[PDB]
RNA sequence: CUUUUGAUGUUAGGGUAUUGGCCUAACAUGGCUAUGACGGGUAACGGGGAAUUAGAGUUCGAUUCCGGAGAGGGAGCCUGA
RNA sequence: UCUGGUGCCAGCAGCCGCGGUAAUUCCAGCUCCAAUAGCGUAUAUUAAAAUUGUUGCAGUUAAAACGCUCGUAGUUGAAUUUCAAAGAAUCAUUCUUUUUAAAAUCCGAUUUUGUUACUUUGAGUA
RNA sequence: AAAAUUUUUUGUUCUUAUUUUGGCUUAGUUACGAUUAAUAGGAGUAGCUUGGGGACAUUCGUAUUCAGAUGUCAGAGGUGAAAUUCUUAGAUUUUCUGGAGACGAACAACUGCGAAAGCAUUUGUCUAAAAUACUUCCAUUAAUCAAGAACGAAAGUUAAGGGAGUGAAGACGAUCAGAUACCGUCGUAAUCUUAACCAUAAACUAUGCCGACUAGGUGUUGGAUGAAAGUGCUUCCUUCAGUACCUUAUGAGAAAUCAAAGUCUUUGGGUUCU
């Protein structure tokens, strides 16, 4: 039983990236996966991707650029306040100069710097270096 | 309420005779005082009248059987043998 | 998973699991068990006073070879009897048949130390003058 | 590469494992000799099918595709 | 599987085209009338679908009409009080219980009967949470045989 | 089961800081129920505070909402 | 577990500065509990706070201020806002 | 790896250890080291301890997967319903405007459209 | 159907009405009104589909032993070597006849089935279980599970049978310094069936259960698809389910080693027990 489709997608992407595979297939898709992929796209971590339309939950194929070190989820989506970002980023990110922590916010999905710029909290989804 | 934990039917014997003899009496008398299906009429109303005689309270037929039960296995085996032939 | 529940509503299970498992820790069980008030001559204190009853000598453990000098003491506080070590080269003949002494721990609070089998106490004062100032012998003399 | 798989390879896999799941069965027109009637039939049929005019057997059930009667001619239905 | 160790994946799969095929000729009224007539004879929905697939040419009922078989069987007040699969489970249980009455030394049969009764209780709870079964429906194991 | 008196159950979640997680908790409250209402075990009620009317009761019912349940009342979890 | 000796409610009164099983009569069979009742232990007065710790935490708080209780141990009472 | 004495004795040593003639460890003399108006000892407690582990431990052989299955409470559970699109403000980025389905509501027009969790901002506080 | 501003009659008041409103019975009009069908789950249908899965009843086989015959004559057993033991009242040995109770060789495998414990002569009946095929039905019905429940080798206990072989105890004969042992000759309980208890094993893969991803080859058990040699059957090619082995790992480990014991300071898919 699945219990999460985001974790499986991110794990598959990470496993393929470790081997330099140049393309990978994600079986179950959803809107949250699309939004996460778009945010990775906006930061220049992956190329373009397709959505294949069967009459079930669709499938995705992505293009990889040999550029991701890690991508994963935080399973319990802890609720984070605006003044608690500093501890989480200090614990999770590898540096103060790169990397991203992804929150889900009453104003959409965004990373921590944009969340500070918008003066908002949320819950944690995942991260990618 | 439940009036007795263990001895059940043998509580009429009190504390006499020892526990294991009371256990064997209980096993025998559970069979002796039960009801059995009458194959002739369909009702379960056959009860023992004497040590070998069984009788149906509804249709009133008399069947010769065992001492504490209506059938013993040794007779069933021989009947099955003959019927198979 | 890894053998723990990681859900957003699974705090009771974790709390109870940690509550039950602390009792397997020797230090925790030692410092939270009700009988320490009973099986301890000092009953929680650091020092105590007593009257000397006997002088004895104790063997050292096997690889070593010596006769260590000790006294047997009856505590004023509760009447119990203990055994205490007398440190110093010739400090045993500063002590008479029944004097009053302070004794303290011996450094490993519940445990025996080094070479002496089964002695967990040590004399620090005799006749209310310091044993060290009396062994230095250039400071004070016993109140005869 | 992954988006445009070789059609020979795709048609050569399990039906649940290809990019778009598609069945392997089909419907067909069957003609038995000397009866002069056309009947619809399903490959992998589970029942025994009798002709409309005469009670002649047209197929037999198996563990896979049905066994078509000897001498009959079948033709796929176009779609 | 739910109880054993099997991991089979055999099943049917539906085509991409959701519309009815071009070569199909019947009228939805005819198909519904066939459904009703063929259920008058004492068949279950799955049997009805199989017969329609084989002895008639209808690949899928939902493509031609707009409804599924159970909905149109209910629209006429023809559906049974007890759903199909639950009834099949109950029949298997009553058969096993009879055999076990004849043989007190089957230990495998006792095991399998326990498993089927667990299935029965779970499915019954699901059907009672919906309004498909009356709230005081219980499945006594001693009176189930007369249930038809 | 009393005369013009009922018991209601409130469910809520409690936060534990050391583990960053929650727990399920509950409390019971006795209330007064006027005969202008038709209640049974499983419904939802809204109550308001008044002066003490007995050793235990301090609330009484103001509005009733019919609600169907399938298990037993003490085993349901509704949060509000 | 509680309920003969008030345990959980309804009715009528008594009493109090006022509400209330706080008490008295009649009636009904209720109330709490594995989300830990009812019991046992504490070398337990509760907070504001203290010590040590990168972040989490662990351990203390008789003792400047606030609240509670007591005047060898129990019970009763007068004066008076 | 300085002198004198003792010789498994006397004694030292939290731990490993030293002590039978050469004892860098006992008892003294000299000289050096550390902190310094302060410096040792005993008991309790915190870090060290990712040796109690939510962050963050281990379970083939080091301690540790119930003989096996069913099962209530608990914990956890596939995808889907308004997605967009076009101008302005900045050295492609960050911001900010414009409307596109509907019904009720001022002579071709303003304003309303389920409940919580959760998150933002306030009030009140020795 | 229940009340009316607006005039009406009266000094306590009496005389009447358009007058502002929820439903019912029927005809009528709307864009009138129900998300997929999960390489989740449960039911169904089909095949002269598979299996040492279970229960009852039946059928066969040599061997062993007892009893009855049968012919002959001095030893037979057993051991490292010998005793104890059987025998001219005929032992051991060869042929035939009847009875009894356990067991099911060879075929038989790094093969099959079951939740585990376990399951192997023939035939019949009853009873379940997978896997494969499907353009059948339902539509979230699910995963793991304190308390609780069902099964659970051997030994052991209770009662009634059965009682050949093996044989805890016991008795001898040997070896030895001693030998309450290892070896040998006897031999009680038990081992088998029926009806009840007991609930433990190195009950072991010393590796909980569900889901995803990651690598090449050689086999094998059971289905389905497509193609060639046959004298509506065999070989070959695909694909699903089960089960082994080999090589290799910019994968892991303290190592032995491991296709999971990998995808872990780049530490969080769900959950129970220790
Ligand atoms: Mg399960
Ligand atoms: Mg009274
Ligand atoms: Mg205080
Ligand atoms: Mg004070
Ligand atoms: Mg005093
Ligand atoms: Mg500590
Ligand atoms: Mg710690
Ligand atoms: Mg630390
Ligand atoms: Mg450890
Ligand atoms: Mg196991
Ligand atoms: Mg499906
Ligand atoms: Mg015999
Ligand atoms: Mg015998
Ligand atoms: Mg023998
Ligand atoms: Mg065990
Ligand atoms: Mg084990
Ligand atoms: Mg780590
Ligand atoms: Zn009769």
């Amino acid at each position: 039983v699945r219990m999460s489709v985001l974790a499986d997608c991110l794990k598959t992407i990470n496993n393929a990236e470790k081997r330099g595979r140049r393309q990978v297939l994600i079986r179950p898709s959803s809107k949250v996966v699309i939004k996460f992929l778009q945010y990775m796209q906006k930061k220049g971590y992956i190329g373009s991707f397709e959505i294949v339309d069967d009459h079930r939950s669709g499938k995705i194929v992505v293009n990889l650029l040999g550029r991701i070190n890690k991508c994963a989820v935080i399973s319990p989506r802890y609720d984070v306040k605006l003044d608690e970002i500093e501890k989480i980023i200090t614990s999770i990110l590898p540096s103060r100069l790169f990397g991203h922590l992804i929150l889900t916010t009453p104003y959409g999905i965004m990373d921590h710097e944009e969340a500070r710029r918008k003066h908002t909290g949320g819950k944690v989804l995942g991260f990618f270096f | 309420s439940r009036r007795t934990k263990k001895v059940g039917l043998t509580g009429k014997y009190g504390t006499r005779y020892g526990s294991s003899l009371r256990k064997q009496i209980k096993k025998i008398e559970l069979m002796q005082h039960a009801k059995y299906l009458c194959t002739f009429c369909g009702k379960t109303a056959t009860k023992r009248t004497c040590v070998g005689i069984w009788k149906c309270k509804k249709c009133k037929r008399k069947v010769c059987g065992g001492a504490w039960s209506l059938t013993t296995p040794a007779a069933v085996a021989a009947k099955s043998t003959i019927i198979r032939l | 998973g890894s053998g723990k529940p990681s859900g957003l509503r699974a705090a009771r299970k974790l709390r109870i699991r940690r509550r039950t498992q602390r009792w397997a820790d020797k230090s925790y069980k030692k410092s939270h068990l009700g009988t320490r008030w009973k099986s301890n001559p000092f009953r929680g204190s650091s020092h105590a006073k007593g009257i000397v009853v006997e002088k004895v000598a104790i063997e050292a453990k096997q690889p070593n070879s010596a006769y260590r000098k000790c006294v047997r003491v009856q505590l004023i506080k509760n009447g119990k009897k203990i055994t205490a070590f007398v440190p110093g080269d010739g400090c045993l003949n500063f002590i008479d048949e029944n004097d009053e002494v302070l004794v303290s721990g011996f450094g490993r609070s519940g445990h025996s130390v080094g070479d002496l089998p089964g002695v967990k106490f040590k004399v620090v004062k005799v006749a209310r003058v310091s044993l060290l100032a009396l062994f230095k012998e250039k400071k004070e003399k016993p109140r005869s | 590469d992954l988006l445009n798989p070789d059609p020979v390879e795709e048609s050569k896999k399990h039906k649940l494992k290809r990019l778009i799941p598609t069945p392997n069965s089909y419907f067909m027109d069957v003609k038995c000799p000397g009866c002069l009637q056309i009947t619809t039939l399903f490959s992998h049929a589970q029942n025994v099918v009798l002709c409309g005019s005469c009670n002649i057997m047209l197929c037999q059930p198996t563990g896979g595709k049905c066994k078509l009667t000897e001498g009959c001619s079948f033709r796929k239905k176009i779609e | 599987r739910m109880y054993g160790k099997g991991k089979g994946i055999s099943s049917s799969t539906l085509p991409y085209k959701r519309k009815q095929p071009s070569w199909l000729k019947q009228k939805p009224s005819e198909i519904e009338d066939a459904i009703i007539k063929l259920a008058k004879k004492g068949q279950t929905p799955s049997q009805i679908g199989a017969t329609l697939r084989d002895n008639y040419g209808i690949p899928q009922v939902k493509s031609v009409t707009g409804n599924k078989i159970l909905r149109i069987l209910r629209a006429q007040g023809i559906a049974t009080t007890i759903p199909e699969d639950l009834y099949f489970l109950i029949k298997k249980a009553v058969s096993m219980r009879k055999h076990l009455e004849k043989n007190k030394k089957d230990k495998d049969c006792k095991f399998r009967l326990i498993l089927t009764e667990s299935k029965i209780h779970r499915i019954s709870r699901y059907y009672k949470r919906k309004k498909l079964l009356p709230s005081n429906w219980k499945y006594q194991s001693s009176t189930a045989s007369a249930l038809i | 089961k009393m005369k013009r008196t009922i018991i209601i159950r409130r469910n809520y979640l409690h936060y534990v800081k050391k583990y960053n997680r929650f727990e399920k908790r509950h409390k019971n409250i006795p209330c007064h129920c006027s005969p202008c209402f038709d209640v049974k075990e499983g419904d939802i009620v809204t109550v308001g505070q008044c002066r003490p009317l007995s050793k235990t009761v301090r609330f009484n019912v103001l509005h009733v909402e019919k609600h169907q349940i399938f298990g037993s009342a003490r085993k349901q979890f509704v949060l509000f």
